[PDB]
RNA sequence: GGUACACGAAAAACCUUACCUAGACUUGACAUCCUUGGCAAAGUUAUGGAAACAUAAUGCCGAGUGACAGGU
RNA sequence: UUGUCUAGCGAGACUGCUAAUGCAAAUUGGAGGAAGGAAGGGAUGACGUCAAAUCAUCAUGCCCCUUAUGUCUAGGGCUGCAAACGUGCUACAAUGGCCAAUACAAACAGUCGCCAGCUUGUAAAAGUGAGCAAAUCUGUAAAGUUGGUCUCAGUUCGGAUUGAGGGCUGCAAUUCGUCCUCAUGAAGUCGGAAUCACUAGUAAUCGCGAAUCAGCUAUGUCGCGGUGAAUACGUUCUCG
């Protein structure tokens, strides 16, 4: 479950990019297992790997985080709610106004002729 | 159309002892801070002093002579595929345009950090190499050669 | 497109009609509200009384309606029949914990009075009067009563359609972007069976140097 | 033989002394070095610049206690009370002062924000 | 719909939120003043005519 | 989220609902209130929830419990764009 | 006296109306009272609205007005009850509000 | 178009709101005049309703009448 | 380690004096002075053009409706969406990101409010609770300085979108409140034709206050202060 932790650079980051822990997390499992920050990934200890990998276990595995949400949305979606219809075709859904903006979820653009004004 | 308007005065830099380098500290300033160029210009200034062992006033002047453009040239159309005339420059202006060009060209190249990138650019500058030496030669070029139009222009 | 000559004037060259404080924005509005209805029900109901102005004085529950007026006799009344009418009409309109021992009060040369000027314009106006006779009689009165020049402007059906076609006349200095000018500014909705006949009419009664500040 | 002065420069009242001392001047603003209070720059020798055109720091002891500005109106404030108090010292520096124009209290203070402008000169944009 | 919106203002409301301000002289609901209980028009024009006791023309 | 006593009912459809479900849960109950939440007593019948001009049938499952219910409701109909 | 260190403290909307009526305040309590320290200016407490000048759009012309609230003190280290008693009589007019202690 | 487009709106989840659906009212939610009077008027509590509401009691205001009130 | 300070009055500044040239207004220079030749700014906006805007601030003639185009209530909508334009915010970064320590403002506002201090809380906030009807009490200034880290990459830049958990107002937060914490981290590497504002404490930039308001992705408007530029040879072209 080590997934390409870079080198070359402090293990507070090297804990971010697996799926799931980002950048307080990581710094909470940090001062958990006593590893201390401003060490580079490389000349790291394994006796301490071992005590990252049991405190991230505690955690939630970062390859579950995709199916859980997953699961979510399908519970979401199963039941008639207007959320879930709002979800499925690709629209936003908190509410942002979808006049003119909100293209970051819509497509990049499709544009077409308006009114032909005379 | 309006008359001509008066110009203020720049006081001299109280720690080098030289306008032109206060020129430097104002035309290198961004977001309104004199605190983070002139910690900038000095320790480039610092730089040039640790490499290349030489006072930072001759590499200076050496820079900025080689720099001052001997003609300008100022657009004046007549027609469709507007024409250019050469203009004289003033000595003013001459330190304007040159001090604008190290500046400009200084803040556009590799060795990320300013200190070393403006370093660079001043040194270089003394050593006339391809980095503002020759976008004047190249504005020097366009001059003189469209000279019949410049001798008899307004 | 100018601003009212009596707005810009008020406050460094003429006092504040209707003086009083209170606690802060709790009911203040209460107060402005209920006093302007004695201001606008004089105006309304006496046409014929000819009043310039009144002032307003409040403070912690008692009141002071100054009047001034040509015609005293009407808000009079035959002996004192209307005065008790119309003091008791005012305290029904604000309130029975305030005491109001309103004065009527005399003025001095009316003809020289925007607000009464402009009453009479709109009431020759609506009584189907021509608007060229009444208003050059009533500049000449008001040129005659011992005043500077007048800028008398009416708008509105002059008799038929096409409105835009109103009459100035002006017969005398006016600065009205002079602040030291001691202008006075009135202004009357005359109410004709054709439509609505707005009458303006600015009065000066000399220069008002070296009065330091307001009266 | 205490000296006083003045200078309101962008907002800022300065209250400037000047006292004859065997040490070098013992500058000092609020009772701290002003070498710590004000950014170390030119600014910091922008106050004795009116110092460079006469006797500068000969014996002249600096206690200045100021309010409100930034740092740069403070340094304008406290140059031009100390310009005051040396005119006020010997009435012979008019000559010199005034040349490099030091005094005069140069009285540029930011406008007021006019109605439809963003910053008092600057519309917003303008579209046809 | 004006004098209805007018006379329902001073009739307390079910509910606390329910209540809203306008202002006495004219029934606009918008824009009103608490610290006068008018609106934007009216008190320039009442300014302009001097009910309100404080009242002057700006230089700030 | 209330944050306290956070689970709201309009008070006026608890009555309603405890009663159908002590009455053999007669299935169509009609109600006017999206702003109610469904407790986990809401389970088993069917509301007509009001969308704004008719009365849309829906049936509140198990599956979930606190969603608005007037979340289930749509209220406004598609873009379906004409072209021009 | 039995009421020391009267804090006489008024406000109002005018400047030459408020100078006024704090001369005449301090005239007559310079009776039988004394060591009345002179008025006291304080920083004129205000408030500047701005309203918008036609009913229509019109949002780049408008203009504004301002509600000036000038403000001094007085404090009278004596009652010396007879001082009071000829104070009942100051009189003060509309526009001065006075917040006592 | 310049002179509209962070504008009217210096605050649209209910009210605001002028729109639609539905539930209700008809000298009307508010106003003057006429006659005839003085004991009610705002709020509260169950009860049906989702709420206006119709009931029952608690704690300047009624009744009849037509010109009319009313219209964002 | 006291005469700043706020606010009343007054003095000062008026081509006052001199040199030049002009009949005379008047222009330039110089002395002195804080300001020199309308000292910076505002309110102050003529006759009239656009049959310019507003019957929806208000008033109003006429027309129209009236057991309805009037009135109350519940729910929805002004916040939609294949699209286009305008105005702003965020950015695209080492003139920087993050962390710690740390110094300097004016103005405005507040007894249903401002909320100090203390306790709890990863935080939004909750509880306790003085003080203030206010030059008294409250609304930690941020840019700025130093130290440590990052080493030019779609990244410790950028935060959108999305999932979950909390807290606040409000009867009530789904249609449609914002705040905090955790979770992922879109697009973007300075931007085509063409255009916009700005002549000093201005542009740019960093924060603070107020209105409406129970609360509100106001990044809006109205104000305040800190840092703080570059240029104007000139009317040949361009607009009015
Ligand atoms: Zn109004």
């Amino acid at each position: 479950l080590g997934i390409d932790i870079p080198n070359q650079k402090r293990i507070e980051i090297a804990l971010t990019y697996i799926f799931g822990i980002g950048l307080s997390r990581s710094q909470a499992i940090l001062k958990q297992a006593n590893i201390n920050p401003d060490k580079r990934v490389k000349d790291l200890t394994e006796e301490e790997f071992v005590a990252i990998r049991n405190v991230a276990s505690a955690y939630k595995i970062e390859g579950d985080l995709r199916r859980e949400i997953a699961l979510n949305i399908k519970h979401l979606s199963e039941i008639g709610a207007w959320r879930g219809l709002r979800h499925r075709k690709n629209l936003p859904v908190r509410g942002q106004r979808t006049r003119t903006n909100a293209r970051t979820r819509k497509g990049p653009r499709k544009t077409v002729a308006n009114k032909k004004i005379e | 159309r309006k008359n001509r308007a008066p110009k203020r005065t720049v006081l001299p830099d109280p720690v080098f002892n030289n306008t032109l380098v206060t020129r430097i500290i104002n035309v290198i300033m961004e977001d309104g801070k004199k605190g983070l160029a002139q910690r900038i210009l000095y320790g480039a200034f610092d730089l040039i002093e640790q490499r290349t062992k030489e006072k930072p006033l001759t590499v200076f002047e050496r820079a900025v002579g080689n720099v001052m453009p001997r003609l300008e040239l100022r657009v004046r159309r007549i027609a469709g595929s507007n024409y250019q005339v050469p203009t004289e420059v003033p000595q003013d202006r001459k330190i304007a345009l040159a001090l604008r060009w190290i500046a400009m060209f200084a803040r556009k190249r590799h060795e990320k950090t300013m200190l070393e990138k403006i370093a660079n650019e001043i040194i270089d500058a003394s050593n006339n190499t391809g980095a503002a030496i020759k976008k004047k030669d190249d504005t020097h070029k366009m001059a003189e050669a469209n000279k019949a139009f410049a001798h008899m222009r307004w | 497109q100018k601003v009212n000559s009596n707005g810009l004037r008020f406050g460094i060259n003429k006092n504040w009609i209707s003086r009083w404080t209170a606690n802060s924005h709790a009911q203040t509005a209460k107060w402005l509200i209920e006093d302007e209805k004695i201001r606008n029900l004089f105006f309304v109901n006496y046409r014929n009384a000819q009043v310039s102005n009144v002032e307003i004085e409040r403070t912690q529950a008692t009141v002071d309606v100054f009047v001034y007026a040509a015609q005293p006799a009407f808000l009079i009344g035959s002996e004192n029949k209307n005065i008790q009418k119309i003091t008791k009409q005012i305290k029904q309109i604000i309130g029975r914990t305030t005491n109001l021992d309103l004065t009527i009060n005399e003025i001095g040369s009316p003809m020289l009075s925007a607000r009464i000027i402009a009453r009479d314009l709109a009431n020759a106006i609506e009584a189907r009067v021509p608007l060229r006779t009444a208003m050059r009689q009533s500049l000449i009165k008001v040129l005659k009563a011992g005043a500077n020049g007048i800028k008398v402007l009416v708008s509105g059906r002059l008799n038929g359609a096409e409105i835009a076609r109103d009459k100035m006349y002006i017969e005398g200095n006016m600065p009205l972007s002079t602040l030291r000018a001691d202008i006075d500014y009135a202004l009357e909705k005359a109410q004709t069976t054709y439509g609505v006949i707005g009458v303006k009419v600015w009065i000066n009664r000399g220069m008002i140097y070296t009065k330091g500040l307001n009266r | 033989q205490s000296y006083y002065g003045l200078g309101r420069r962008k907002s800022s009242s300065a209250k400037v002394y000047l006292t004859p001392t065997q040490d070098k001047g013992k500058i000092t603003v609020n009772r701290r070095d002003p070498s710590e209070y004000f950014p170390n720059k030119l600014v910091i020798q922008d106050m004795e610049q009116p110092l460079d055109l006469t006797d500068l720091k000969k014996n002249f002891d600096i206690n200045v206690v100021v309010k409100g500005g930034g740092f740069t109106g403070q340094a304008g404030a406290i140059r031009l009370g100390i310009v005051r108090a040396l005119l006020q010292f010997n009435p012979e520096l008019k000559k010199i002062l005034k040349s490099k124009k030091l005094t005069t209290r140069d009285k540029r203070v930011k406008e007021r924000k006019k109605f439809g402008l963003y910053g008092a000169r600057r519309a917003p944009q303008f579209t046809k | 719909a004006k004098k209805s919106l007018k006379v329902k203002q001073t009739r307390i409301p079910k509910f606390a939120v329910r209540a809203y301000t306008r202002c006495q002289r004219c029934g606009r609901a918008r824009a009103v003043l608490s610290h006068f209980g008018v609106c934007r028009l009216c008190f320039r024009e009442l300014a302009y005519a001097g009910a309100i006791p404080g009242v002057k023309k700006a230089s700030w | 989220r209330s944050a306290k006593k956070g689970a709201f009912v309009d008070a006026h459809l608890l009555k309603k609902v405890i009663d159908m479900n002590k009455q053999e849960k007669k299935r169509p109950i009609k109600t006017w209130s999206r702003r109610s939440t469904i407790f986990p007593e809401f389970v088993g019948n069917t509301f007509a929830v009001h969308n704004g001009k008719t009365f849309i049938n829906v049936y509140v499952t198990d599956d979930m419990v606190g969603h608005k219910l007037g979340e289930f409701s749509p209220t406004r109909n598609f873009k379906q764009h004409t072209a021009n | 006296v039995k009421y020391p260190e009267l804090k006489i403290k008024l406000e109002s909307y005018d400047s030459t109306l408020l100078d006024l009526t704090t001369k005449k305040i301090v005239e007559v309590v310079k009776g039988v009272d004394v060591k009345i320290k002179g008025p006291l200016p304080l920083p004129t407490k205000k408030e500047v609205i701005t309203i918008i000048r036609s009913p229509h759009v019109d949002k780049a012309s408008r203009e504004q007005f301002e509600k000036n609230r000038h403000k001094r003190l007085m404090i009278l280290v004596d009652v010396n009850q007879g001082a009071i008693d000829s104070l009942k009589r100051i009189k003060i007019p509309v526009g001065v509000t006075l917040r006592f202690s």
